[PDB]
């Protein structure tokens, strides 16, 4: 079926406000940048914050958030769901 | 442009 997590073009403070309803840690979302035109943003719960990654693309077109690349939007979202999205704090994601 | 977690300013 359709990916559940793909939001598409919605304010960043609107997913603040819908990923703070959320109970759970690692709940998340990408939508499409509306400072950036043509790039994606993953925006994750955890700790009763929400926050904000940019989806990096380089120069062989592959997506990444700090150094594992793929091929695709979805692949580095069932990656991040075992690895997690941040260097400080474990935050692995989970589907709304 | 707002900041991410992932782009160090």
């Amino acid at each position: 079926g359709s990916m559940a997590w793909f939001f598409g073009k919605i304010p960043r403070a609107k997913a603040e406000e819908m990923l703070s309803k959320q109970r759970h840690d690692g709940a998340f979302l990408i939508r499409e940048s509306e400072s950036a035109p043509g790039d994606f943003s993953l925006s994750v719960k955890f700790g009763n914050d929400v926050q904000h990654f940019k989806v990096l693309r380089d120069g062989a077109g592959k997506y990444f958030l700090w150094v594992v690349k793929f091929n695709s939007l979805n692949e580095l979202v069932d990656y991040h769901r075992s690895t997690s999205v941040s260097r400080n704090q474990q935050i692995f994601l989970r589907d709304i | 442009a707002p900041s991410y977690v992932n782009v160090q300013n």
